């Protein structure tokens, strides 16, 4: 086909050095926008995560009345509050007669607070964890497509009719394959640097998530429907021993 | 026994593909393709240079062949007691340049044939094979093995003195028919060379004899003025060193 | 074997720009089909989702009642009107006797909106992500398959036999190799093109399907389980108490 | 030692041909195998989830009973009869006193369907995903070791031993190689082939698995366990004012 | 360096012949070790499950106590012993008065049998999945690394100085090269028979783990707690009426 | 562009050999930075669950509260503090009036160990097994990056000008590809060996963390609610016949 | 309401690499390597003509360099006069050898360095270096392109002779310090002729001078055995036949 001979040409026409400054511009940008919209935002994820870790365990003594009304003031991030609303609609209160009143005297939980404050939710729509894991892909890819098109653009000029003729052929085909090499090999440098920095920023925002959620389950105690079954039992013996009596 | 039977389920990121054999084999599959392409063009390469040195010395002996070739033909066509061997690139006289002791000068026909050479050495160096190839022209003297080493020395080389005084005599004919630029063209190509004592077959009357033979430049030969020593041109007559009564 | 060196005569008697323009048509129309099935498919869910969490916000401080009617009206779409009848199922409606009837005071959740409104049901399987996470892999093969097929017709074709038709044959090896590669090139960028459109798209139909699930969790509230069991207790104290009296 | 040379002599004394065409025989026999354990399973599947999908939305406005001998009787296929069995078990049974007898008035959902027709049970298990997902990376293996033999085959050939023989030996290694080549493309075509209809059947099945479950789902409702707990609620408290009263 | 040479003298310092030694040696004593540690594990998994089985299919129309004594007796490897037990408590015993002690009656299950008897649990740690699915890569990257130890060894000792020692050089260049082929060819070999091997006992065990939890999950019914539950709410209104009657 | 001039210059004048030390050096750093941050430590996480499993076992038989107060011991002074406390939260005291006193006769079970004393906070986190899966990869990357370019300066510096410089260019060609070699038998040896170390390590840390939770499962049993249901209903049955007699 | 709480989820299970990747990186790999190989091959093979003809002048090169490193070292030994050019495979007597105009005789010490050099260069010659590459030796004339032609021939023609007669001329020096066969050896190692034109040099005073230049066989040439031709043993002494007393 004229249409495959034409594009080729179109395409080998370019520089032999435009490859390698198109391939590491692209490469720098996705890198960019990886630490813009990953690593910064895991950075200050973490940091919230341990000022609010921080909030959290100053309240250990305090009252569960004053504790919840803390809690309520501290979480107003949206996720977090939405989280922190759909937890403490988990939280049951349990109330006592004082004073011809009712009163909480004890907070129980239901659910541990992973349940709202999840990983999914805290740190990996917020990361966009399912688009910025495979970057190093893409990375590779595009670096891989440098060095192809640095070889083509190599290969389209060879011209093997006079051995002169060929060895500057192979001096132009090495000189192209080695700037999109170059561009390749920034590539995949970009690549490992991008690999090593999502991982240890995943997991430690994993770590500190579970950090927080651990603080806020140390507030309440589980377990409080096996006691109310308990309880249940007990008054039914106490009732038909009572009857009789 | 109080969780919910609805709960969420799918809790599973999936993993990314690993990148880096991905980029290994096909960094290889590009390297291997310019292994490839080197290999065929390094050999092509390579087998080219063979052949077109091969072929350029074989371009050489055929026109040192034509050029021997056509100076024999006219040798032919001047004068037939002129010998032309092609095959080792060698001028001789059949009869013509024979000796008998102490003598130092050829017969009649020999200085007849003499004089008659100089013009067709002059005609095949100006031809396209002489400016290719053609060298100078060195006088090689032969003698016996018998009598005294000395006697037969100098007898040869003032052989060779009055070859070259013939050639270049104001009284012999060549200088009278040639002109400037061929005197100066004879200066350039005709030399004197040494002395050789090749006896074979108890032929005195073959053994002493005179001959010329031409060299050429060889394939890797690099013409150069260096090598080009140009003569002054000529302000006086050459009258001959050895006089007659000798 | 007549067999095979018929096949092998057969596969290289194709023109070798046969090779890159066929990879480069199908991989074309595998992206072409990925646009149609997965992206546009996936930009109308996302719209979707915002639209009815939208929808859904603006019932905030209604009546459960109408809140109710309105999100039976709003569901209608095949997978969420089976969600939202799910969902419904789920939720547990508090009756008091007012007026000399029962009626609805409160609607209490018992699962979470996620549970039905779950994200294989909601975008993994309208945008067969099943199969469209693994069609990356499949162009890079195709790609793969025309370099080798490429390279065949290439060595085919050196067999000079003559130092004079040398330049012919490295000439035509050069161009067949020009082409494998070529074909390979668009392969990988199509692949990468392809990752990055659908890790892209399956990121953002997460995020608003979250969104979504939380705009539905927000209106009804849990552990009424707990507090039916906290009643129990309450009422079995009370109940010997008012026997002894 | 010499025993390397000695098996060396051995393999590299086969035919240049034997070799693609063992390769093409085990891959064809491999992808044969294939169709007929995984593609053919995997469509029969689908048409059965189809109709059995069809017969549930056909009993949607039945009698509670009738459905549920229908049912029975709908599912005959020991992975289905234990999963109807365990789902059956896990429906909850609602009696009330009609014509001085205990009849069913309503069935109830305590789990979802999909918790025992599972994809597990009913498609991964049937069509051994487990290991039909690395059937192609078999193929590719398959195809690049005889693409390896082949290259020994043409290693072992290749010696040229004078200047004028190096133009036939490099012709011969590069046949050799296109034999070896064409093994290996035809490994990796059957192995891409094998990815694409493999990844589609999973999609359809699953999607397919997800309708079939709905439409159970859709029988039946959930949400008993609060109903009762709610009228045990209003028995204690209507319990107090009838000992009063 | 001084450094870099004197370790290509050392690495490279042995005979050529024993590095496709080494490689055929290393990925048979990894073969080895596969067949020991995973294949034979898997057969022994496989049978002891289809026994096990066989005899819960046997002892199906037992009394219940019976089936437990059986069960009990049946389970004796140490993960199944604590499977075992853990199933066992998971399961509800009904006791009822017959006609002056305590008797079983019924067992219910509160559980799946998979969470306890789970693939986890009996499949993957003791076959050491997590190490043994990595095996055909390492050996694939063992014949890699005997190609390239291989081609280091015919380098480092091509000898220019002289035309036959040049010739030598040559021919032990192309020995190595075929001595790599032959390495590369054995070990992509194996690890593809490795994964073959290895998948297929994956996917049996996991069918004969499917059908011995079905045959322990047909032992015993569930849904104990709603029947408990519409118990307690038809004795709550049965109460009510015994009262006024 | 000038710049890309120089740098192209400059990194062709690179000596061959540096390539190769660049290599070993930046893969010897990650090796041993996978000894010291994954090996090293995923020893110390096995033995430390190793003597964690030995001191739960050594209470198998042992009154509930001692029981509870080694446990308490053995995990306050740990990272695994807060785990324990969770996992004891979880766990049901049953209460029986014995000499006026109310004493804990018996301990139930209402999770699984394994959701308090997870695989990730024990063992991935610490070990940041999200990033080391990826080192293989990663010294991979270095190789081929060191290889390429060494085979491209190799390429370079090769250009036999006339027949009589063939032997020196071939000369130093087999040097440059020596060294590149090298280096990448290095990389893709060191990247073999880590995957080895790194998964067999993984397994025997799963291994013992299974081991750990399971002889912390085998103290206590489940299903206390069930129990306390069918006291409840037969307290039920039992108050109506009171009440009647 | 009644859930499962003890319901297990499987890990996270990251999958293998995938095995057609790391596969292909090493067919890739053997293919890479295969074409090198073959590459270093072929390029071996059609070269092997060359390198061995390479080889074989290096060789013809370390033999003539030590040989003429082993004369010249026996010269400094022995005469400090006698100065050696191994770069060009000349012996000059520069200091010696200096002409005066129209005179073709030297001084005592262009005698002395002469009859002294000629045993040394013969025991060079007589050693296996010497019977493998070792040709006769060609004495150097040099001649200016001023004034009459055939004077200056003639002058370089007698100093040539007067050389040939000073090697082996009666009463000379070397004569009572000479064998048979070592006069034997000089007769066929030594040719007398040769006349050149240069202008390499800065004076004129230069070109009144004579050298040694041995020659040597070529790699092909090999000592054709045929060349070499017989003398009979002396009978009579030589005589000179130049003009001593002038
Ligand atoms: C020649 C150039 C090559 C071009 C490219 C290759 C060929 C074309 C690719 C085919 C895909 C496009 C077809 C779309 C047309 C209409 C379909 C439609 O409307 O619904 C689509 C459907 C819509 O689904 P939905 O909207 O959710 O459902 C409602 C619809 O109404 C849908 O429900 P429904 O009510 O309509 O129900 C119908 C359903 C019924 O489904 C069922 O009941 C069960 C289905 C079981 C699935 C098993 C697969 C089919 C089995 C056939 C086996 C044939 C063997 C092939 C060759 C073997 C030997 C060579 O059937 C299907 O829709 C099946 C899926 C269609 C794909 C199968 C193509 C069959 C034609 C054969 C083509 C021949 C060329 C082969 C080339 C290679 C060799 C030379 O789309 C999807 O499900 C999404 C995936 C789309 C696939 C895109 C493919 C990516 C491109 C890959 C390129 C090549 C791959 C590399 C391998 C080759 C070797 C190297
Ligand atoms: C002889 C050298 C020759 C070779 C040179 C090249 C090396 C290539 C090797 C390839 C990779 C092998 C590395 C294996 C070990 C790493 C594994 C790991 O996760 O370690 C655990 C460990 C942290 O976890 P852990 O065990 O729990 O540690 C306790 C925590 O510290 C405390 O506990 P926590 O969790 O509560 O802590 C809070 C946490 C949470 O805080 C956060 O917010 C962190 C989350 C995000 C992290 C943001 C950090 C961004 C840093 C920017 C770049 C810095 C250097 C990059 C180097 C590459 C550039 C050439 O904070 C952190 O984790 C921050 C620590 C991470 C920063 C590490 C220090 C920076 C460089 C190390 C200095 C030593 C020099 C060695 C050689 C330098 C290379 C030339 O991380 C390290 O300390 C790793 C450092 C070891 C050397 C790393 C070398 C960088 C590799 C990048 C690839 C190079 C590509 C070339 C780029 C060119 C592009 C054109
Ligand atoms: C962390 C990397 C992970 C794996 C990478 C694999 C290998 C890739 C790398 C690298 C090149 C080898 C490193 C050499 C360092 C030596 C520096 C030194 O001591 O001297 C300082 C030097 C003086 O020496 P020269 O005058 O240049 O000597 C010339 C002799 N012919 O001056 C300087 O200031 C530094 C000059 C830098 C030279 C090397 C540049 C390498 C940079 C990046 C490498 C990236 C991969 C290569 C891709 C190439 C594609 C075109
Ligand atoms: C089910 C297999 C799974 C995957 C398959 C991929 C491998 C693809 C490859 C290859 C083709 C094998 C060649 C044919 C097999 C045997 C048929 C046969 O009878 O051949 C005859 C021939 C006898 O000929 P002669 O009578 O002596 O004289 C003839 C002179 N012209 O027999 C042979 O040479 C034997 C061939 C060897 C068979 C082994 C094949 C192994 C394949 C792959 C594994 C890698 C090998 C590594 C060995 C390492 C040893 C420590
Ligand atoms: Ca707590
Ligand atoms: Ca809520
Ligand atoms: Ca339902
Ligand atoms: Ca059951
Ligand atoms: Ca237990």
């Amino acid at each position: 086909m004229s249409w495959l001979n034409s594009i080729l040409v179109t395409l080998t026409s370019v520089e032999p050095y435009k490859v390698p400054v198109t391939v590491i511009v692209t490469v720098t940008f996705a890198f960019v926008c990886f630490i813009f919209f990953y690593l910064l935002r895991s950075i200050r994820i973490i940091y919230g995560l341990k000022k609010y870790t921080r909030s959290i365990n100053s309240i250990e003594k305090s009252a569960p009345e004053v504790q919840l009304e803390h809690l309520k003031s501290l979480f107003q991030r949206s996720e977090l509050k939405h989280a922190w609303n759909e937890f403490e609609e988990s939280l049951h209160s349990q109330y006592e007669l004082e004073n011809g009143e009712e009163k909480i005297v004890r907070i129980r939980a239901t659910a541990p607070s992973a349940s709202f404050f999840s990983e999914q939710q805290l740190v990996d729509i917020p990361l966009n964890t399912e688009f910025f894991k495979h970057l190093p892909g893409i990375l590779t890819g595009m670096g891989i497509i440098g060095t192809f098109y640095g070889l083509m653009i190599g290969l389209n000029h060879f011209d093997p009719s006079t051995p002169e003729q060929v060895s500057s052929s192979v001096n132009n085909l090495l000189r192209d394959v080695l700037y999109a090499f170059l561009g390749s090999a920034f590539a995949i440098f970009a690549s490992i640097l991008v690999t090593w920095l999502e991982k240890l920023s995943i997991a430690k925002s994993y770590k500190y998530l579970e950090k927080f959620t651990a603080a806020l389950d140390s507030l309440y105690d589980s377990g409080v429907g096996e006691e109310y079954l308990a309880s249940l039992v007990k008054s039914s013996n106490e009732s038909a021993t009572q009857a009789r009596h | 026994m109080f969780g919910n039977a609805f709960g969420v389920k799918k809790r599973r990121s999936d993993e990314a593909e690993k990148p880096f054999w991905i980029s290994y084999a096909d960094l290889m599959t590009a390297m291997m393709v310019l292994f490839l392409v080197v290999m065929v063009a390094s050999l092509s390469s390579v087998t080219q240079r063979i052949q077109r040195a091969e072929q350029g010395e074989k371009a050489r002996g055929q026109d040192i062949s034509r050029l021997c070739e056509r100076l024999e033909l006219h040798a032919r066509n001047v004068n037939k007691n002129i010998v032309v061997d092609c095959h080792d690139n060698r001028i001789s006289f059949g009869e013509a340049g024979r000796f008998a002791h102490n003598q130092f000068f050829l017969n009649a026909e020999g200085q007849k044939a003499l004089q008659d050479v100089v013009p067709l050495v002059l005609e095949a160096s100006n031809s396209e094979e002489g400016k290719k190839w053609f060298k100078q022209i060195v006088i090689e003297g032969f003698t016996d093995t018998d009598g005294s080493y000395l006697y037969n020395l100098h007898l040869s080389l003032q052989r060779s003195e009055w070859v070259m005084c013939s050639l270049l005599d104001s009284r012999s004919p060549l200088q009278k028919n040639i002109s400037a630029e061929q005197q100066l063209q004879i200066r350039k190509l005709f030399l004197a060379g040494g002395v050789s004592f090749n006896n074979a077959k108890e032929s005195k009357e073959a053994s002493r004899r005179v001959e010329l033979r031409m060299q050429f430049f060889g394939l890797k030969d690099k013409r150069d003025k260096a090598d080009e020593v140009d003569f002054p041109p000529v302000v006086n007559k050459e009258v001959c060193q050895l006089v007659m009564p000798l």
